[PDB]
């Protein structure tokens, strides 16, 4: 239950450095990406290792590594 | 610049094709062999009549008619070590690892950039060699942050200021007063009166093609798509000597082919034994997705804009055939015919084409995406015939600067409908396609024009919307009459394909939050008078109007993928286990393709729904009263009534007096509904859905 | 769910109605319109009632509800056509988690007393700020010519 901290990178290109615990939920993450980034949290969503994440699963059940990558996706119109 | 493309088997069709449409200077096609008819299934550009003809000479004046400015050349002959020289990248598609290597080398030993693109069936992959050293410059692709600020001074380490982006540290910045970057504290002058950063350019080195063969570097979001790349490249090396050795390519579905394939490799022996059963013809969709990508990096070894990708990609999409408890097609089924169709019946069969034959298709939106969907659905075949066909619905009409997103538009096509032109041009790429033309939007004010019959004819809906609202009331009409929904959205560089199978994944999640920021009203007190706070001040007058220019290398790489899921949709139920949604962001080489999510369900005191369920409750001979309504779903279901309202007007109520509630309990519900809303009811109209709530949800569907 | 939740909270609200509302009605064919008639207590705004307007969106959790007035109140917060300006409906304030009932009670703070911070009517704003007494004296005969007939 100790702390970790992990890379969350946006669409800009930059990767901001986030510590969180791997006992949370994936709703407490995107609420923090969102004060950090000030986008809604219904305006994107959290991919890693290809598959998407669920907002109600704790962190655990994916198998995050220290210092490991997380894309945000948003959701897009226009076309 | 000047681009050479040897070899237009329809990959190299849909390259040119972006590269014209993207404004390169100068193009040289290079292609001697003669057309076929099993060469018209992917190929756009060519027809019935262009048969036994160079396919460099046919597709000339057609791609040369698409611009009109940049001057498409045929070459005749051979490429010898005398026209290499002359052209800034060279692309090749479909070779016999023979010219591949040859012209690699003799590249790489001039230093110009080359590239390989090959789709072999449903599987494609890509090459790249930018030579020794490439030096790109501005790997962002997004405007460099700024910052504002009030005053400064001076300190040995230096002081620096922030009026209220994270800048990190150690970088490079401008502004001392418009000077050189100085890396930072700010890197003699004590005084005090915006800051911009600035990119560093990278360097990257490339490998030859005959030491990249040796041991390859391929691009994989995680490491289990590692692996599967490696047998994919020992699958097409194994091909390729099965087709040097024998002398002939493979025959479709051959299962004296596929034996020689495996033992000739030899892993995964599945994988590799059911792509050479599969790689006998050339799919729309796939050449239209490896093409979008390849002259993505072609246009990016030009400006040295973004990254250009590693040694190798490769795509595979080997979910659109039938399960593994299906029948697999069989060789007399996958035989050619003499049909503009055989390249897909080598891979699919008679069987599909029949059932592709039939369905009845909407389309919402004549535009950028709108255009491709209509290309991907004339070169497969959704319709083309009399027990079929296809609607397109559009309501703008056609500007002068459409014609630079014009896939199917002409100068002299401007001041009339999309619509029009659009079915005009679908029905040139081939007469036995019907497309039906409607200039109605199809918003909740029209919804009397698609009614109950209009829906009853339509298999399957295809949106391409530039807005959130339009998006999510299509999403509700097609949940409403539970059909497959095909949603696609590029923005830039990124792009995402989506499909929506009732009963199967879930229902499409509209961000509300996104929807209510558009058509908002002036904004009174915000910043109207006192206030100027950010660079948004241009609202006092009345991303004035949020345009967003797309790219022609994500539109094609999103009907693509569309393509690629209807290729399964329209196979009847799968077990949801066979779709995928797909995410994409060419300048940065990401792509992912994941299965989507089950339905996610809901519990009321004894009610367990999904998005797709609904309360369906039938009427009497003459009619059923209220009160017989309410004890018949107090009867059959345990949920209670509080408030059952229709829209915007209200029936019942759980309060309000007893003689406020008699006075409404021994009435028929159309009449009630006639009485509260003087407007008539809907003749056309068969069923009526009513929202309730419980004691302290899915609508229901009142069956006149 | 915008025509759902406006019904619910109308409920609740007429449950336990503020002492500060009176004759809080709909009009039972679009539940998206409300009505109401409120006497404020401080003077000279003690005489006369003003009706207004609840008027609600078509999507009423992503968006503010617009209160227009309808009577010819003077005050220096409020428009002559009728408009008026609240922080709590703004853009950079509003949020889905809000009920009316606070709109309400902020609107009623507002109306006890004017703020003289963002002004949308700036002819009364000075004169409140420099002379107090004559508009004090102005606003009574302005509510006796033009207000309501009783609470
Ligand atoms: N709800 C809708 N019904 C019909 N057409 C639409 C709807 N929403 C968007 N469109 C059209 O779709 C096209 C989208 O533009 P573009 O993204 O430039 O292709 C435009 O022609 C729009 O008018």
């Amino acid at each position: 239950d100790e702390p970790l901290s992990i890379l969350v990178r946006n669409n800009k290109g930059r990767s901001s450095t986030y510590e969180v615990r791997l006992t949370q939920t994936v709703a407490h993450l995107k609420q923090q990406v969102s004060g950090l980034e000030g986008v809604q949290d219904d305006l994107f969503w959290l991919t890693f290792e290809g598959k998407p994440l669920e907002d109600q699963l704790p962190l655990g059940e994916y198998g995050l590594k220290p210092l490991s990558t997380v894309f945000m996706n948003l959701r897009l119109r226009g076309g | 610049a000047r681009v050479l493309v040897s070899g237009l088997q329809g990959l190299g069709a849909e390259v040119a094709k972006n590269l014209v449409l993207m404004g390169v200077g100068s193009l040289t096609l290079h292609d001697p062999h003669p057309t076929c008819w099993s060469d018209l299934a992917a190929q756009f550009l060519l027809s019935e009549q262009d048969l036994e003809r160079s396919r460099a000479e046919a597709s000339q004046e057609l791609l040369a008619q698409l611009n009109r400015a940049v001057q498409v050349v045929v070459h005749t002959g051979d490429i010898t070590e005398d026209l290499l020289l002359d052209f800034q990248v060279v692309v090749l598609t479909a070779a016999k690892l023979e010219e591949q290597l040859k012209v690699g080398t003799l590249c790489h030993k001039h230093g110009v950039c080359f590239l390989a693109a090959d789709t072999r069936g449903l599987v494609g992959q890509l090459f790249c060699d930018f030579g020794e050293d490439f030096t790109v410059q501005d790997p962002t692709e997004a405007e460099p942050l700024t910052a504002a600020i009030q005053h400064i001074s001076q300190g040995s380490p230096g002081i620096l200021t922030l009026r209220k982006h994270y800048f990190r540290d150690g970088d490079l910045v401008t502004f001392l007063n418009d000077c050189d970057p100085r890396s930072i504290e700010i890197g003699t002058f004590s005084r005090y009166l915006a800051i911009t950063e600035v990119k560093r350019p990278k360097t990257v080195r490339h490998k030859s093609l005959d030491t990249a063969l040796l041991q390859p570097h391929v691009v994989a979001q995680s490491s289990q798509e590692v692996h599967h790349a490696h047998c994919l490249h020992q699958a097409f090396c194994a091909l390729h000597k099965f087709q040097h050795l024998h002398g002939r390519p493979p025959q479709p579905w051959d299962p004296v082919d596929a034996e020689t394939v495996v033992g000739l490799a030899r892993l995964d022996e599945a994988l590799v034994r059911t792509v050479a059963l599969s790689s006998a013809g050339v799919l729309s969709p796939m050449v239209a997705m490896l093409g979008a990508v390849a002259a993505q990096e072609v246009l990016k070894a030009i400006s040295r804009k973004f990254m250009p990708l590693d040694q190798w990609l490769y795509f595979d999409a080997l979910d659109c055939l039938p399960e593994d408890g299906e029948l697999l097609p069989s060789p007399e089924d996958c035989a050619l015919r003499g049909s503009r169709y055989d390249g897909q019946i080598a891979v699919f069969g008679a069987g599909f084409q029949e059932k592709l034959r039939r369905q009845h298709y909407l389309l919402v939106g004549a535009g950028a995406i709108g255009c491709e969907l209509l290309k991907v659905f004339a070169l497969v075949g959704l319709g083309a015939g009399n027990s079929g066909g296809l609607t397109v619905v559009d309501m703008d009409h056609i500007e002068r600067s459409n014609l630079s997103r014009q896939f199917l538009f002409r100068s002299q096509d401007v001041g009339r409908p999309k619509a029009e032109v659009a079915a005009a041009a679908a029905r040139g790429l081939n007469p036995d396609l019907q497309v039906i033309p409607l200039t109605y939007p199809l918003d909740p004010t029209t919804e009397h024009i698609y009614g109950d019959n209009f829906f009853s004819r339509v298999d399957g809906v295809a949106a391409a919307l530039d807005s959130f609202q339009a998006r999510r009331y299509v999403a509700a009409r097609c949940t409403h009459y539970l059909k497959p929904l095909l949603e696609a959205g590029t923005s830039g560089t990124w792009g995402s394909a989506t499909v929506f199978m009732p009963h199967v994944t879930e229902a499409y999640r509209a961000p509300a939050s996104a929807a209510a920021s558009e058509d908002a009203p002036y904004p009174v007190c915000t910043v109207r008078y006192f206030p100027s706070t950010a660079e948004h001040t241009l609202q006092w007058a009345r991303i004035v109007g949020q345009i967003i220019p797309a790219i022609a290398t994500t539109t094609a790489a999103v009907a693509g993928l569309l393509g690629l899921e209807l290729y399964k949709v329209v196979s009847g139920p799968r077990p949801r286990s066979a779709f995928r949604h797909s995410y994409l962001h060419l300048a940065e080489n990401y792509l992912i393709r994941y299965m989507p999510f089950a339905p996610a369900i809901q519990t009321f005191h004894h009610l367990k729904w999904t998005s797709w369920d609904r309360l369906k409750v039938p009427a009497g001979q003459p009619e059923r009263t209220l009160e017989s309504l309410l004890a018949h779903l107090q009867e059959q279901h345990g949920l209670r009534v509080r408030i059952l309202l229709h829209g915007s007007a209200l029936l019942y109520a759980a309060g309000w007096s007893p003689e406020k509630q008699a006075q409404h309990l021994p009435l028929r519900v159309t009449e009630l509904v006639q009485q509260l809303t003087g407007q008539a009811p809907a003749p056309g109209q068969r069923v009526l859905v009513l929202e309730l709530s419980c004691e302290g949800f899915p609508p229901l569907h009142y069956e006149l | 769910m915008a025509s759902m939740r406006v019904v619910k909270e109308l409920e609740d609200l007429q449950k336990k109605p503020p002492p500060y509302l009176r004759n809080l009605s709909s009009d039972d064919a679009n539940v998206l319109v409300w009505h109401a008639l409120l006497l404020p207590d401080q003077p000279p705004y003690h005489l006369k009632a003003f009706n207004l307007r609840i008027s609600f969106p078509p999507e009423y959790p992503f968006k503010p509800p617009m209160i227009k007035f309808t009577t010819k109140i003077y005050h220096p917060n409020v428009d002559e056509n009728g408009q008026i300006c609240l922080p709590i409906i703004s853009s950079e304030n509003w949020k889905p988690s809000t009920k009316t009932s606070q709109v309400l009670e902020a609107l009623n703070v507002l109306v006890n007393r004017p703020n003289i911070r963002e002004p949308l009517r700036m002819d009364l704003a000075d004169l409140l700020t420099q002379n107090p007494e004559l508009f004090r004296k102005n606003a009574e005969e302005f509510t006796l010519r033009f207000g309501v007939d009783r609470p």
